[PDB]
């Protein structure tokens, strides 16, 4: 690749630089750089891996839903259509890079909770954008292969970490999302947020020093899912 | 209204 | 070029939609294939295109400040400096490419007063955004090539167009912070913001119905940079 | 701070 001739550490290091100036792209070159090197991440860089990605598929997200509205309300030129794909097109590549580095190099049957947990939650994730604009009998794969790297995660993280764990309720919400807005399950979603939600409250005294502002974040986001989906 | 899923931190 | 089969009319109405998307490095890509089409470009059209190249030559220069202050505070490895000379590489080749589109295909003897002063204004600033990260031979070309570019643009627009022209006051307002960043000329500077917010105030009766909004707004930069540098 | 040019707009 781009980055083969670069030693790990530097590309690290301008991971950092590139998140410091909002180029987040790059940085996200940067951080496939360092996941090909072949070692592990550590929780650290697995941090600037997801910032690095998340927000590039984030802005096509973004750019993706504005044309679809577009196109949805122009359907009450094919130019609309075309870059529609276009931005389609990009959003795909870049979540078949991330699930490509998930299969590749990260998930593996050793490793510590965290990282188990961390990179199952990341493949649902990049499998439910693929959902977002899918269609066909490519659908179906894709919202299966979402749901069950979620679930392997969930059973994981039910397991091995305090119910407080910010991994595991942020994989949780993000699985809740999954079942509100993607497999049409209202009932399943407000379930899971609930559970965890009050699972988390229940065993509050599981906080961590170094983590609890994450924590608390995502349960205040539990909160405020389950006051939208009620 | 969006359902808000986990954010981008640190 | 890779907008070569497209047709003219579609590249514009793709360039509005990347505008609507924040897709700004697609609507500099539409509007580049546009202008090479070599047919004039409008005034809303020439919005088009300041809007599209301004964003991103805006985001590289301040990945570049950003950057560039990291690397002066720790000369107080070669990682800093070599991502700062990337990040300075790809600004500068935005900065040609709009110089050449600029005199291989904009600025020419015939047209508006507005289309000539505002493509020379860009000339000026995109000259400007090079010297900004410029430091040795290339770097005196440049700074003249900039002030020789915005002279041009300040005699015609003092002989062809209203002292409340938004084109007109614009350009002065570049000129001006020029002279005060660039040229290291603050009497300049403040000499050529206090006529122009002066004339323009003289002869306020010259705003135009459908500019006066854009011609307050630069009157009022005018006034902060006045204020900022007394 | 830095001076202000002309802003994007439109
Ligand atoms: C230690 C580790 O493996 N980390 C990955 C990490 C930190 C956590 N996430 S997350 O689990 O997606 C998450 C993101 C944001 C918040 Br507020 C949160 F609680 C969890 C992303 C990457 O950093
Ligand atoms: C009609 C025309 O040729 N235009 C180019 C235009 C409109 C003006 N500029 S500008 O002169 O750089 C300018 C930008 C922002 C404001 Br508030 C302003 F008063 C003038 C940029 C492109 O649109
Ligand atoms: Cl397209
Ligand atoms: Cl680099
Ligand atoms: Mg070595
Ligand atoms: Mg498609
Ligand atoms: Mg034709
Ligand atoms: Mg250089």
């Amino acid at each position: 690749g781009a980055m083969g001739s670069m030693e790990r550490a530097s590309l690290i290091q301008k991971a950092k630089l590139a998140e410091q100036a909002e180029r987040y792209e790059d940085m996200a070159a940067f951080m496939k750089g360092a996941v090909e090197k072949g070692e592990e991440l550590s929780c650290e860089e697995r941090n600037l891996l997801s910032v690095a990605y998340k927000n590039v598929v984030g802005g096509q997200r973004a750019a993706w839903r504005v044309l679809s509205s577009i196109e949805q309300k122009s359907n009450e030129g094919p130019e609309v259509r075309e870059y529609r794909e276009k931005v389609e097109t990009e959003l795909q590549g870049v979540c078949d890079t991330v699930l490509g580095l998930l299969d590749s190099h990260l998930i593996k049957e050793a490793g510590d909770a965290e990282s188990r947990v961390f990179y199952l939650k990341m493949k649902g994730d990049y499998y439910r954008y693929l959902a977002e604009v899918a269609t066909g009998d490519d659908k179906k794969r894709i919202i299966d292969s979402a749901r069950s790297a979620y679930q392997e995660a969930m059973d994981i993280s039910k397991k091995e970490m305090p119910p407080t764990n910010p991994i595991r309720l942020g994989l949780a919400l993000n699985f809740s999302v999954f079942h509100y807005e993607i497999a049409n399950s209202p009932e399943e979603a407000i379930s899971l947020a609930k559970t965890t939600f009050d699972e988390a409250m229940a065993d509050l005294h599981t906080l961590s020093e170094d983590s609890y502002k994450d924590s608390t974040l995502i349960m205040q986001l539990l909160r405020d899912n389950l006051t939208l989906w009620t | 209204q969006r359902s808000t899923s986990t954010p981008n931190v640190h």
